[PDB]
């Protein structure tokens, strides 16, 4: 799983 | 308009600014962030399946930070100005032994978006389209993504047609340093997968999971 | 006209028809010498100093190949049709060990060119672009090649906007090929180089000094 | 020196 870019892309803002 | 150029142009303006290869790669990490930044002010692109997202980016990201490094040298002369804040000289790059990809990135992108003066928006255009990349493998429904970069290119066309009417092979010309961001994009990503491999030098995290 | 679309189209008609990689590479060898004939074919190609006409095809020549092969692909299913005559399938391919850079060949080129119905006009004329690269290393005059390649792309705009007024984005479409076609001709490229570095495979003579 | 490319690319025809 890509952790970080899948953690940036989720969050509204 | 289903693609606004407009807006990927405020995208551009959004998400806007000691061993040399080091520097770099600080800097790719950082700007890896403000690509996911870039990418969600994109028209329709957070729309997509997040699945599809992630291996667009995954797929585009390389050719995006060059074309963006590339558009912010053109005022420098024989040398990249980093979103640090830091500019490498061509010198730098080939004592740190990466001068033959440093001119590569020179000759084919900054040179060439110099002589034809590409404005941010086109910028914003090209990388949209490379974002847009249909060919990229996994994904949900490629259709949606090449309809996506249709809207994109056909948007630049008439952008080019309205606002250089002067240069009506304009449009070609910007489609035509794609296949030398391709190649740029590649031989960077076989540098980066040596530094890693050799430890020589620290590879911040999210640059670290780009390439794993 | 100082590039009629015209000449292209008789260049491509002129030069016109068990290990897969054996295969692969003996065909690679024999039709090296058919693209030294169609580069002749060629407007003004034969005009440039003998140095450039060989940059240019020493820098062209794997993507050269993969055109032709691709375009000759467009009928067949789920395989590449060689100019030995023989077809290959992608069964073959994965039991060969080169699938991926295969299925990318399928996917990204051959499938493309079928669903658009490029016509080899519009091949002839790519694959002039291809030729005419004003980012060869060495070239004696990169304005000249650089010139001939503007001749190439705006005769093309023309040939499409008249024969396919329907596809106002087919000339982008064609032109949006350009970076797989380089992609897949680099790994194509790396492929080559460990056939020979190997020793695995026989390597013909003039395919050997490409590889030189 | 490139032989095969170079003795191709002189010959008329
Ligand atoms: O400031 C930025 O936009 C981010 C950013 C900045 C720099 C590079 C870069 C990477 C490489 C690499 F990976 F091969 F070593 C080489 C080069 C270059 F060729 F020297 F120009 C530049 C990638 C991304
Ligand atoms: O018949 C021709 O036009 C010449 C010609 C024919 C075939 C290939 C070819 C080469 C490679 C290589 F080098 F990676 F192994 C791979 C493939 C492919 F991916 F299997 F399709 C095809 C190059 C040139």
């Amino acid at each position: 799983k890509h952790k970080i870019l899948h953690r940036l892309l989720q969050d509204s803002s | 308009m289903d693609m606004p150029v407009e807006r990927i142009l405020e995208a551009e303006l959004a998400v806007e600014p000691n061993d040399p290869v080091t520097n770099i790669c600080q800097a790719a990490d950082k700007q890896l962030f403000t690509l996911v930044e870039w990418a969600k002010r994109i028209p329709h692109f957070s729309e997509l399946p997040l699945d599809d997202q992630v291996i667009l980016l995954r797929a585009g990201w390389n050719e995006l930070l060059i074309a963006s490094f590339s558009h912010r040298s053109i005022a420098v002369k024989d040398g990249i100005l980093l979103a640090t804040g830091l500019h490498v000289h061509r010198n730098s790059a080939h004592s740190a032994g990466v001068g033959a990809i440093f001119d590569r990135v020179l000759t084919e992108l900054v040179s060439k978006m110099r002589d034809m003066q590409m404005d941010k928006t086109e910028l914003g255009c090209l990388r949209a389209i490379v974002l847009f990349n249909p060919d990229s493998k996994g994904l949900s429904n490629p259709a949606e993504v090449e309809a996506l970069r249709e809207k994109v290119y056909a948007s630049l066309e008439a952008y080019c047609k309205h606002k250089y009417p002067e240069q009506p092979g304009r449009f070609a010309k910007l489609l035509l340093r794609l296949p030398a961001l391709r190649s740029i994009g590649l031989k960077c990503l076989e540098h980066l997968f040596f530094f890693k491999l050799i430890g020589d030098t620290p590879i911040d995290t999210f640059l670290m999971e780009m390439l794993e």
